């Protein structure tokens, strides 16, 4: 609830941000994320130029990894450019599954 | 129509080998996996060559092994490839699982407790085998590591006596030693291939942590060659171990004869075992001191349970990566005390490192990974 | 129309699997005393007088 | 049933290649490989080698003090008389 | 973790209560004839071969 | 308003006059202008030796074809005239006929019940027409499945049993009946006490009352020779049948175990069981995970096509069991997934599920019972075994009885370590071998 040391958090965050290396390789934060079943079935319900562009980064990712570069500086992802395009799917479905647990522990 | 896809031996060559996908950014730690593969073959080839002229009797063990480093042509050398191939084993094993740990291999959970049960074989091996030669360090590891046995509170020396064939480590024991390190690592050999059997079905770890799905590649021709120069580094290595320092990993005193009556001073057990050695020097009780043993192996079962994380891979969670070569560090400090004689300044460095061994495992690794979860705002 | 043993037997013990292989693990508790006394005692009676522990009469109990 | 035709649906993602015979086995090893190796390790530096050096501080004050303890065991001798 | 417990989980661990204490019977029975254990052996009424 | 106390009770009574020749005359009063009439004789299949097994089927193809009294086209005429629908049917165990007009129409209906019971024609021609019909009838039935299917389990369950055989009866018998025999099958048979008259909807009872006096009145209750033919208990067995033919494009298994006869108090509880194992069918979209748990292993991994959990019963004897279409592929899966489910009431019956089955068992009671000609064929077949009509009031008041405890101890009763009856028209060959499915019928870990 703090105010300009939330500003503080943001610097943090940002700085944290950078500490994480997938800037270095283009990648979005989403890009990320460890795929359990949720995560896959959150990935199932993307439209498909989403899901072209995640897939198509993933493999400039790997493909940076192959001859072990780095994405050009100009090139590296911001910390205000990223869009959080998987967090309203996979929240639909982790609240799908708990609702089922919670209708199953009845 | 090949015929890799229709003669059913063929046919599993063509999977395990030839043909499975593998990510295409694996690096050059995956390799020693394989590597530990590769040692086995010479730990059994090597050591089936010492088995032709060992005698397992107390009386004549020693005196054998002399035989073989002196009478038998060209046998000091395996005599030497065995031993410190034993070390080189343990090491590609430590770098094995530190690699899997790093990672987060450990999600593939059935192969990660395959793969500890195969490290308590390959454990059991290596100390029976180093009972084996039958010096003053071999004669005295068995019977302090035996006595632990000794500490199960109801059935102890009953279970004991029973272990050593007689009240006391002697010829019996040795043989039954013989025959269990004789026979074990082809049970490890049967454990690996479970060991790969569960892990194929999925497909080998990518360093990214993302799933590679979209850059699959044939093992063939790649993989074969990296594995070949991965191998052909091991042999280098390995060798010059044994042609130019035979000794330094080894230990001075096996080459005494066991004596049950005189006792060797700073008797310490072989290096790959010391961290857990000192584990027994840090807590004053017995029960307790094994207890804290069979948890030092045993914990790693209890890894994926503890992961928070919703990442695999640490190169991308900094502090995470920080306390694991902490907890690397800290390995080496335990690795370094279990050389030591009991002392002001050792005795208070070893209890503070293995409590620092277990609550940076237990304690800090989660809480800070739920930190990197919530820095990254999910 | 009297009920057969079994029907009774087979309602109780042999119903439930566990309660089976329970009267398993006794019915050889039993077993083992029973049949190994009287495989001992048969062998013991066809050879009277050469089993030695029947020729302890000579030095036994001072 | 993992084989390649059975993997992930991908979309236009075209990928361009050369024959190994093609193409020299070490290209600008001088100019963009050394540079390459120094960025990783400089990335690697504050991560990994401080904690070992904390290896090297508690080892050579664990020998620095137990050499003390020892070597002035008979000096503590020599205080108490 | 915590979604196990529940209003018919506890059911059903009720109803497969009588099976555990019986096959948990069936282990402690089977260890003792196993072990040959001598304490609970010396107290049952017609076992008493051991001397 | 709406509540279910009430709601019970507004439900009529229905009134079971005694006629002095021992027919069962019945009726419940409502407010609507139609009405159906009916006589469910209780003689059925079941009764036919092997040597007259077709007689009551073919009987109910030319009940009213003719008649003495009338000409039998004219009789058509004169129903077609009414804008009546008289149908007919005969079950293993129950024969029934029954008309469908308006309450204005009711007497002129009643009296031809009077006709068609008591006495029709016989012409040597029309029952030679009928053989050749039933004889194309049998190719025709063929082609379907489901009943060739529960055929065979009879068949299986029963065997050297009576009931065991078809109401069709065999294509060898049929052709080779007489008048003479039907003749001796009518006068052996249908007559009172067995019939049981009833007319649910808009008939007032003292006119259905004085109309049945007046018509059925005349049939006799004394058999000739004092040769009654005693009913019989029934064997079951746990054989199978397994018909193959590969060409087929799904397999149709049904398998059953023995059940309690109509007349006692376990059904109900057995019936909720059903409810909780769930018929299904994937033409619906209530499918996937969700629906019956046999319906969510049916549609997961897709297995089950098609499916329904009956609880046939008759007399002393019944079936109660499980009925599937499949693929050549699934056919083993489909039953590890269902026999699971009655392990699963066997043992662990978690209270919710009993209450959803008894709230689904509620619902299937009412909704059946809308209508008339379903109350009507209630109060039949309810007064032919039963006796009474067993209230709507006392079947929730039996069914709020109904708890968990109660279910897994029934059904521990009637399904657990029982030997089922099989029955599987193909293509078949990954369906288990019957001691796979004997010993899937019990668990290690209970
Ligand atoms: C016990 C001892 C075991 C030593 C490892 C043996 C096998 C290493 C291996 O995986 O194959 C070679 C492997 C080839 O590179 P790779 O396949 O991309 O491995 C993945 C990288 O770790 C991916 O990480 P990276 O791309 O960020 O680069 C990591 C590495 C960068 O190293 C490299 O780029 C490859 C090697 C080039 C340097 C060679 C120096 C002269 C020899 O950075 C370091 O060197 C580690 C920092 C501390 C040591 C600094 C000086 C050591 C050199 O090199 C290494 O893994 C690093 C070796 C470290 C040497 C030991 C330093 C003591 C601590
Ligand atoms: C597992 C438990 C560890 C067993 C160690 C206890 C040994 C039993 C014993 O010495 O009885 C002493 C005592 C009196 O027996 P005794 O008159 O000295 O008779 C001498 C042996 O029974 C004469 O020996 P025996 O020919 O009757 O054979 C007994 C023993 C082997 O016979 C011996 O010579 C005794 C020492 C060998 C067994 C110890 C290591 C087993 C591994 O064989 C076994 O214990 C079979 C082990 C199966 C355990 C379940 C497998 C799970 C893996 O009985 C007890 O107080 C309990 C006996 C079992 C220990 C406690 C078990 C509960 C924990
Ligand atoms: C103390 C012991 C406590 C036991 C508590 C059990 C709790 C539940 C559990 O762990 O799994 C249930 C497990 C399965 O029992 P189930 O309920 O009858 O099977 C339900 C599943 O649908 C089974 O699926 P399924 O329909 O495919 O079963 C086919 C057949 C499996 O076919 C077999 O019987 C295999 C034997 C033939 C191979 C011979 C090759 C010759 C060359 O039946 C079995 O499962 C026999 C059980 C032995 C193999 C199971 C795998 C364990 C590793 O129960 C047990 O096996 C343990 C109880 C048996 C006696 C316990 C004492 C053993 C010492
Ligand atoms: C060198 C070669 C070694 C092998 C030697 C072979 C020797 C030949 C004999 C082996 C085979 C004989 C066959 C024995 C009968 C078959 C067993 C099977 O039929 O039992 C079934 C079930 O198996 C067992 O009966 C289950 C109970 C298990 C009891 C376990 C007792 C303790 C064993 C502990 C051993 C653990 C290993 C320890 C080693 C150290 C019963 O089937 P079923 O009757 O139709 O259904 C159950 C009906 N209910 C409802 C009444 C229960
Ligand atoms: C017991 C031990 C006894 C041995 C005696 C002495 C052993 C000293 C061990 C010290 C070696 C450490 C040097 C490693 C150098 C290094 O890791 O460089 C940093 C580098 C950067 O990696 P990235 O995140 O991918 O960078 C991204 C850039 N693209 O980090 C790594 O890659 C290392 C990860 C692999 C782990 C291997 C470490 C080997 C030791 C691990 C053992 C610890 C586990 C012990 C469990 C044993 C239980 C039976
Ligand atoms: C804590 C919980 C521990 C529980 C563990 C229980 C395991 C104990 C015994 C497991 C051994 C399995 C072999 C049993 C063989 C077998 O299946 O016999 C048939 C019987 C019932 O089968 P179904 O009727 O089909 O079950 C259907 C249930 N709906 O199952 C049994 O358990 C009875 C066992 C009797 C058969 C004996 C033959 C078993 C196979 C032996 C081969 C082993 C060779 C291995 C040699 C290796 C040497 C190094
Ligand atoms: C993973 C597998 C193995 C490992 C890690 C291993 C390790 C060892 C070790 C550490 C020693 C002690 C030698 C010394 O310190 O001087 C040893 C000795 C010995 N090994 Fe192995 N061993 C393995 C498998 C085998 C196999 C398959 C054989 C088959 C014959 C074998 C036969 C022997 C013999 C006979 C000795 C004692 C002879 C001597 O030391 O001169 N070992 N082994
Ligand atoms: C002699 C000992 C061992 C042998 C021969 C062996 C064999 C192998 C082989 C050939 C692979 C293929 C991938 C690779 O090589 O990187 C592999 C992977 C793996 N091993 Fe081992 N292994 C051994 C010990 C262990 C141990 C002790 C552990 C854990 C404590 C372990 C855990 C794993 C895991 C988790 C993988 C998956 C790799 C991935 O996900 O990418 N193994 N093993």
């Amino acid at each position: 609830a703090v105010s300009a040391s939330g500003k503080w958090l943001d610097g943090i965050r940002k700085w944290y941000y950078n500490a994480a290396g997938f800037n270095k390789l283009g990648l979005m934060r989403d890009d990320t994320i460890y795929e359990d079943e949720d995560v896959k079935e959150a990935i199932r319900r993307l439209p498909e130029n989403l899901y072209n562009d995640r897939m198509f980064r993933i493999k400039r990712a790997l493909d940076l990894n192959l001859k072990h570069q780095i994405l050009p500086k100009e090139q590296w992802t911001k910390y205000e450019e990223e869009n959080f395009y998987l967090e309203p799917y996979l929240k639909e479905v982790i609240r799908e599954r708990k609702e089922r647990e919670e209708w199953a522990k009845k | 129509t090949p015929m890799r896809k229709t003669n059913p031996l063929m046919k599993l060559i063509n999977h395990s080998f030839i043909d499975l996908p593998t990510p295409s950014n694996i690096s050059a730690w995956w390799n020693f996996g394989s590597l530990l593969g590769a040692c086995l073959i010479l730990q059994i080839t090597t050591g089936l060559f010492l088995a032709m002229h060992y005698s397992p009797d107390a009386s004549t063990a020693f005196s054998s092994i002399a035989h073989i480093t002196r009478d038998v042509n060209y046998g000091w050398i395996i005599r030497y490839l065995h031993a410190n191939g034993a070390s080189m084993f343990f090491i590609c094993l430590f770098l094995h699982i530190g690699r899997g740990l790093y990672y987060g291999s450990f999600l593939y959970s059935e192969t990660w407790n395959i793969g500890i049960i195969l490290l308590l074989a390959t454990m059991a091996t290596a100390f029976m085998g180093y009972v084996l030669p039958w010096g003053q360090m071999s004669f005295w590891g068995a019977t302090v590591i035996t006595n632990l046995l000794s500490a199960i509170p109801y059935i102890g020396t009953d279970l004991v006596q029973w272990i050593w064939g007689g009240y006391s480590v002697d010829s019996p024991t040795l043989t039954r030693f013989f025959t269990f390190h004789f026979i074990l690592p082809f049970i490890i050999a049967a454990l690996a291939t479970l060991h790969l059997l569960f892990l194929h079905e999925t497909g080998s770890n990518n360093p990214l942590g993302i799933t590679s799905h979209s850059d699959k590649i044939t093992f063939h021709p790649y993989y074969t060659i990296k594995d070949a120069l991965g191998l052909l580094l091991f042999l280098l290595s390995l060798m010059t171990l044994t042609l130019f320092s035979p000794d330094l990993l080894g230990d001075p005193d096996n080459y005494t004869l066991a004596n049950p009556l005189n006792t060797p001073p700073h008797i310490k057990p072989e290096w790959y075992f010391l961290f857990a050695y000192t584990i027994l020097r840090s807590v004053p009780n017995k029960l307790g001191g094994v207890l804290a043993l069979l948890l030092s192996i045993l914990i790693l079962a209890m890894i994926p349970i503890l992961h928070m994380s919703k990442q695999q891979s640490m190169m991308f969670r900094p502090l995470s990566q920080s306390l694991y070569w902490l907890l690397a560090a800290d390995l080496l400090i335990l690795t370094w005390i279990g050389g030591q004689p009991v002392s002001y300044p050792f005795t208070i460095i070893g209890q503070v490192a293995s409590v620092l061994y277990f609550t940076t495992i237990l304690i800090l690794m989660p809480t800070i990974s739920l930190i990197e979860n919530k820095m990254l705002k999910w | 129309a009297a009920a057969t043993l079994t029907s009774k037997l087979y309602s109780l013990l042999f119903r439930r699997t566990s309660t089976f292989a329970l009267t398993i693990i006794v019915g050889v508790m039993f077993f083992e005393r029973a049949f190994d006394q009287g495989a001992d005692a048969i062998y013991d009676h066809i050879n009277e007088g050469k089993l030695w522990k029947h020729i302890k009469h000579k030095y036994e109990n001072k | 049933g993992r084989e390649f035709g059975n993997l992930t649906r991908m979309r236009h993602v075209i990928s361009y290649s050369l024959s190994p015979f093609e193409q020299r086995a070490y290209p600008h090893v001088f100019t963009k490989g050394i540079p390459n190796v120094l960025r990783r390790i400089r990335e690697s530096f504050f991560r990994v080698v401080p904690q070992f050096v904390v290896f090297y501080l508690i080892y050579t004050w664990g020998t620095e003090e137990f050499e003390r303890s020892k070597r002035k065991n008979p000096a503590a001798y020599e205080n108490d008389k | 973790v915590t979604r196990f417990l529940g209003p018919r989980y506890r059911e059903l661990v009720k109803n497969w209560v009588p099976t555990a204490y019986t096959w948990g019977a069936v282990g402690a029975v089977g260890l003792v004839w196993a072990t040959d254990w001598r304490l609970i052996l010396d107290w049952v009424p017609y076992i008493n071969g051991k001397f | 308003t709406a509540t279910f106390a009430q709601a019970l009770q507004f439900v009529p009574e229905t009134q079971v006059s005694l006629l002095d020749n021992g027919l069962r005359v019945a009726s419940e009063q409502s407010s609507q202008p139609t009405c159906t009439v009916g006589v469910w004789i209780d003689v059925g299949s079941r009764f036919e030796t092997e040597k007259n097994n077709g007689a009551g089927y073919f009987l109910e193809h030319l009940a009213f074809k003719g008649t003495k009294n009338r000409p039998g086209s004219a009789l058509e005429k004169e129903v077609e005239s009414m804008g009546a629908h008289l149908n007919a049917y005969s079950t293993r165990e129950h024969t029934a006929y029954y008309i469908k007009a308006l309450s204005k129409d009711l007497p002129k209906a009643v009296e031809l019940l009077g006709d068609i019971v008591q006495n029709c024609s016989l012409e040597d021609s029309q029952i030679e027409k009928e053989r050749d019909v039933i004889l194309r009838e049998m190719q025709e039935n063929d082609a379907s499945m489901r009943d060739v299917v529960f055929n065979y389990l009879h068949a299986t369950a029963f065997q050297g049993t009576p009931l065991a055989q078809a109401v069709e009866g065999p294509s060898e018998n049929v052709r080779k009946l007489s008048r003479a025999d039907l003749t001796e099958y009518l006068s052996t048979h249908y007559k009172a006490p067995r019939m049981v008259l009833a007319a649910a909807g808009g008939v007032e009872h003292q006119q259905l009352l004085d109309l049945a006096q007046k018509h059925l009145g005349g049939i006799p209750w004394t058999y000739a020779e004092d040769a009654v033919p005693t009913l019989t208990p029934c064997r079951f067995t746990g054989s199978e049948i397994r018909h193959r033919d590969d060409a087929l494009p799904f397999a149709h298994v049904a398998i059953a175990v023995e059940g309690p006869g109509w007349a006692s108090p376990d059904n109900v509880a057995l019936q909720v069981a059903n409810a909780i194992i769930g018929h299904y069918d994937c033409t619906y979209g209530g499918g996937v995970h969700l629906s019956s748990p046999l319906a969510s292993g049916a549609v997961a991994n897709k297995l089950c096509q098609s499916f329904q959990t009956f609880s046939i019963c008759y007399a002393e004897t019944g079936l109660l069991g499980a009925h599937f279409v499949c693929d050549r592929m699934k056919i083993d899966d489909m039953m590890f997934v269902l026999q699971g489910q009655w392990m699963r009431l066997c043992t662990s019956a978690t209270e919710s599920e009993v209450a959803r089955g008894k709230n689904i068992l509620r619902n299937a009671l009412v909704s059946h019972l809308d209508g008339t000609t379903p109350v009507c064929e209630d109060i039949g077949r309810s007064l032919l075994t039963y006796g009474r009509r067993i209230p709507l009031a006392e079947w929730e008041s039996r069914i709020a009885e109904v708890d968990a405890s109660v279910v897994r101890e029934i059904c521990s009763k009637y399904i657990y370590d029982q030997c089922p009856a099989v029955a599987g028209y193909g293509p078949i060959e990954q369906l288990p071998d019957y001691n796979r499915i004997r010993s899937g019928m019990f668990w290690l870990r209970f």
